[PDB]
């Protein structure tokens, strides 16, 4: 966009 | 019926053109591609195109090919290449083709200088590269001279020791001549394995910075990251293996890599814009998930892809 | 459509 937000990416899951 | 589309797919040995409909996903293209081709191995691959901006981009198979910048002209040019790379050549690649293409573009990128090559590498990978081009040495065949018409050191080497043409194709050959009796395939992978274990090899590197404004080289490679210091793009300073690595994150342009380990501390750098800052988070997410892949039972698809291979053979 | 023009074996 014009702006700027925050992605994040596990590497480790949350035990599904 | 709308107004066909025309492309143009290459890959390091074919060139494919060929029109699609106005809503063809990435995903369809991608596969009318690798179906012609005969490629199964399909996970390393992508297909490479060039935005109006020129920024290079990785065609996105969920998305419409419309509706990604893709540079607009006629016919749409792409270039099909690998984006990850096996963490052992002779135990993931078994196709013949996905070694072939991969032989192709490891090599392009040694001759490139992308991937760093001492001179005695370089030298031996040529052996195997004009065995695998030319076949078994024979005097009558190629006499002096045979190997002038082709690129086969690192522009790198070339610099670095001012041999003649004559000079060089004198040490290639001598190693053609002990691979007599190869098989084209066979020198193709005993190319790539030797290859593998460069450092530079499978590596994409990123110019970034630390808190301080410390000049670095971020590594994303299929085991985890690495964070280089300028100079040395080689061995790295710290490394971070999949395993140690609880999340991976950043914003505008600060990026943070957490530990799995909350006693170790967080490590953060800057990239230079968003647009890189997204593509390093997808080459984790795409390296990560076949590190796990590969540790998972074969897939009953990949299961005998490698048995009719120990037929072939 | 669908493919029209290939060149490499």
């Amino acid at each position: 966009r014009l702006s700027r937000k925050t992605h994040m990416y596990p590497v480790r899951n949350y035990s599904p | 019926m709308p107004k066909p589309i025309n492309v143009r797919v290459t890959t390091m040995d074919a060139e494919l053109e060929f029109a699609i409909q106005p809503n063809t996903t990435g995903k369809q293209l991608f596969d009318q591609v690798v179906k012609t081709v005969g490629l199964r191995e399909v996970w390393f691959f992508g297909l490479q195109y060039v935005d109006s901006k020129g920024y290079s981009t990785w065609l996105k198979l969920n998305k419409k090919v419309t509706q990604q910048d893709v540079k607009k002209e006629n016919p749409l040019q792409f270039k099909f290449r690998a984006k990850f790379f096996p963490e052992d050549v002779s135990e993931e690649l078994i196709q013949e083709i996905t070694q072939r293409l991969f032989f192709l573009q490891v090599k392009e990128a040694i001759l490139n200088d992308e991937i760093y090559c001492p001179p005695e590498t370089a030298v031996l990978l040529a052996s195997y590269a004009v065995q695998a081009k030319y076949g078994d040495y024979n005097k009558e065949i190629h006499k002096p001279g045979y190997l002038a018409n082709d690129r086969l050191l690192p522009q790198r080497v070339l610099e670095q020791h001012k041999l003649t043409k004559e000079q060089w194709e004198e040490r290639i050959q001598n190693w053609h001549e002990e691979h007599r009796g190869m098989l084209r395939e066979d020198s193709m992978m005993e190319y790539l394995k030797i290859a593998q274990d460069l450092e530079m090899y499978g590596v994409n590197y990123f110019e970034i910075k630390n808190k301080k404004g410390t000049e670095l080289w971020l590594g994303v490679d299929a085991l985890g990251l690495n964070i280089y210091e300028h100079d040395d793009k080689l061995t790295p300073k710290i490394g971070f293996p999949w395993s140690e690595i609880r999340n991976i994150s950043f914003n505008d342009k600060k990026f943070v890599i957490k530990p799995i380990d909350k006693k170790a501390p967080d490590f953060v750098f800057y990239a230079p814009r968003l647009r890189i800052n997204k593509r390093i988070l997808a080459l984790c997410m795409g390296n990560h998930e076949l590190y796990m892949r590969r540790r998972k039972p074969d897939t009953i698809e990949v299961q005998q892809m490698k048995a009719q291979a120990r037929v072939d053979s």
